[PDB]
């Protein structure tokens, strides 16, 4: 509990989230995100895990269109359990809130979810999401203007060996 | 991504104003989705966010609009490493050598045969960060090679930081919430108020090194490239602390460019320096700020709104809706009269009828003249010394303007390169009754979905980036969230579309519904008020709990 929104749809679909706080706030917004693109939020969740040669093998990209095996490996660096962990520890606690009410709003609508609006249901990849999975998007977000622009060049890294 | 401010000195009504154009995917993490957020007597607020993100990047509430752009400032630099000679895992830094870090990180790989394998990869990591190689640019050998330190990689504040914009009251506060806390990752941002002010900000994450330390640090022909390259062996090439930052290492608030104005500011990309011409921002680090031409847009932008006219409302969104293709200007001219001077050339008479009949725009309806201009000034881009006037930084709003035909070298080449522009057309066999709206499109379900705009890099305000796919354009990326501003007596009056709908499900109702209405370039009220949202007979409200 903590747990309540007021939501109003406008024309085009355009939510209106209520809450007399951000824990509410934020299962507002997660619940309205995923009735329109839950299926979305999913696939970029496992890109940001990397785990996409996992699901979709070697042979796919990521909608950013890297390999998926160079994409796994720079996320998976990126997103080190260190590195999330110090990264949840520095956010405030009307972040923490807003984060926690939007993982358990989006939760909410996959349990209810029966195909209406979502074309991806039934798929493996398609599950419960966690705070942990919402600061991997934040931090995939926050080196697009630095290392991420890299993340082919880092994977590539390798010593020399014995040549001329 | 195109962002104007318009204050109280230039606005018919005397109040601010602001125009929200950013450019970005249709797919993808940073898709955008729109969303008004209210917890009653403390925040509310509207506009569009990226998918996860229970924040608004780029909105507005009851006296404030702000908006963002990517900004030319550097958000890291890069690091070149003096190997030790013994050892090519080892770096110096004065003179000491240093073991590099290995991590390894395992990833899960599904096989043909539908099984895991488990994929074992080390990534050696610097003092600084990880290594990096570019093939033939930053390699790795005996010698030297490259670490990554990026500035954001250390800015927990964020999420943070948009939350705080969201509470934003009007200019004033907008600037002091964003300078404490310093934690906008890489775009500048643009706003008004109802007041009348006009904000630009060039206020990100940025990495500081005092100015005398530049010569001394920077890799120069690196730098030269574009490439924020630093001395990785010398322990004086560390980024410098200055206790103002709100992040060690990174450049204090008041050292990143700021302009607070009551006529306009604006910015489409290209460095501070021209935000408002006439208040240059000139005297920052080269890792913030450099005077550079500015790009077609951000000409095409100045040149609407240098003067004395009152700006409308109007104003602002056909500016956007005209689809004027400004690079023309500079170079369509001379063209056609090099057509007219070889009306007895075969390989041309395709090419420059095109090109008179054009109207000069990227509509719907514009002729296939756009799809020979794409095509020559690809090329056009490539010769040395084409331009009659070249950039002159005395003249940074009209220059380079022209093709310089009366001489013969220049002549030949801009002759064979619209020949082989016409050749690379006529070689796609796409007719020539086709109009533009027939090529670019996006595609809902088995559908098609005609698009406007072009590429930002031809000076159409309304970018629009698009991919061969079939036998159409596709489009990927440009013109996407929509957002025009107003302050009248009642509340703000929001006016837009998110370009590519809501819901990236083909399966949602909101799948295409603002797309149709893209096309059609007829934007729409976003109700943010309970008056207008309860106005609205599409109305629908539910409550949940847990």
């Amino acid at each position: 509990t903590g747990l309540a929104a007021d939501i109003r749809w406008t024309a085009y679909g355009v939510p209106h989230i209520r809450a007399k706080d951000e824990r509410g706030l934020g299962y507002g917004i997660g619940y309205a995100y995923a009735r329109d693109n839950a299926c979305l939020l999913a696939e970029e969740i496992v890109t940001a895990r990397g785990e996409r040669a996992r699901y979709f093998g070697s042979e796919g990209k990521s909608s950013a269109e890297l390999d998926n095996l160079p994409s796994d490996i720079f996320y998976a660096w990126l997103n080190q359990p260190e590195a999330l962990q110090a990264f949840w520890q520095a956010q405030t606690p009307a972040v923490r809130q807003l984060l926690e009410g939007y993982a358990a709003g989006f939760n909410r609508f996959l349990r209810e979810a029966d195909g209406k609006t979502t074309s991806c249901l039934g798929q493996p990849w398609l599950r419960a999401i966690a705070t942990d999975d919402l600061l991997r998007l934040t931090r995939r977000w926050l080196v697009e203007g630095g290392v991420g622009q890299f993340a082919d060049a880092l994977v590539a890294a390798a010593p020399p060996g014995a040549e001329k | 991504s195109n962002a104007i401010a318009v204050g109280s000195e230039r606005s018919a009504d005397g109040k601010g104003m602001l125009l929200a154009n950013p450019h970005y995917p249709w797919n993808g993490a940073m898709r955008f989705y729109q969303m008004h957020l209210t917890i009653p007597g403390r925040l509310d607020v509207m506009g569009a966010s990226l998918p996860g993100l229970p924040v608004v990047n780029i909105g507005f509430s009851r006296h404030l609009a702000w908006t963002h752009t990517v900004d030319t400032s550097s958000h890291f630099t890069l690091y070149r490493l003096a190997l030790d000679p013994k050892d090519p895992r080892r770096y110096l830094v004065d003179g000491r050598s240093l073991p590099l870090e290995e991590k390894s990180v395992a990833i899960e790989v599904r096989g043909a045969d539908g099984k895991l394998s488990r994929v074992e990869h080390k990534v050696y990591q610097s003092i600084y960060g990880p290594l990096v190689v570019w093939p033939g640019k930053l390699d790795w050998n005996r010698s030297e090679a490259y670490a990554l330190r990026d500035a954001n990689l250390e800015n927990t504040r964020v999420l943070q930081q948009w939350y705080s914009i969201n509470q934003a009251s009007d200019v004033a506060d907008l600037r002091r919430r964003v300078e404490a806390l310093q934690g906008i990752p890489w775009v500048n941002t643009l706003a008004a108020d109802e007041q009348g002010n006009a904000l630009y900000m060039n206020q990100s994450v940025v990495p500081y090194l005092k100015p005398e330390l530049i010569p001394a640090c920077a890799i120069p022909q690196l730098v030269a490239e574009g490439l924020p390259a630093l001395q990785g062996q010398d322990s004086r090439c560390a980024w410098s602390r200055d206790p103002a930052a709100a992040q060690a290492g990174i450049t204090p608030a008041a050292q990143l460019p700021v302009l607070l104005r009551r006529d306009f500011v604006q910015n489409s990309n290209d460095s501070a320096w021209l935000t408002n011409p006439a208040s240059p921002l000139q005297g920052f680090s080269p890792l913030v700020s450099q005077e550079k031409p500015i790009g077609p847009r951000a000409r095409y932008a100045l040149s609407r709104l240098q003067g004395k006219q009152p700006l409308e409302a109007k104003t602002l969104e056909e500016m956007v809706t005209a689809n004027h293709v400004f690079s023309a200007d500079q170079v369509l001219p001379d063209l056609l009269r090099l057509c007219r001077d070889n009306q007895g050339e075969k390989s041309l008479a395709r090419a420059c009828a095109a090109l008179a009949q054009w109207d000069r725009g990227a509509n719907l309806d514009s002729g296939s003249g756009f799809v020979y201009f794409q095509r020559f000034m690809q090329r056009f881009a490539e010769l040395d010394g084409a331009w009659k006037e070249p950039f002159d930084a005395q003249r940074p709003l009209d220059t380079p303007q022209g093709i310089a035909l009366d001489r013969p070298q220049v002549a030949t080449q801009v002759r064979q390169a619209l020949a082989d522009a016409a050749a690379e057309v006529e070689k796609s066999g796409i007719p020539d009754g086709a109009r533009w709206g027939d090529l670019q499109v996006s595609t809902r379900g088995q559908e098609r979905i005609a698009i406007p705009g072009g590429d930002g890099h031809f000076g159409v305000y309304n970018a629009i980036q698009s991919v061969r796919k079939g036998d159409h354009l596709e489009v990927v990326g440009g013109t996407s969230y929509i957002q025009l501003v107003t302050f009248p007596e009642e509340g703000p009056k929001a006016r837009g579309l998110l370009a590519f709908s809501q819901s990236s499900d083909p399966r949602s109702p909101h799948y295409r519904d603002q797309t149709e209405l893209f096309s059609r370039q007829q934007w729409q009220t976003l109700p943010f008020s309970d008056r207008q949202i309860d106005a609205d007979p599409q109305l629908q409200r539910l409550s949940i709990r847990e």
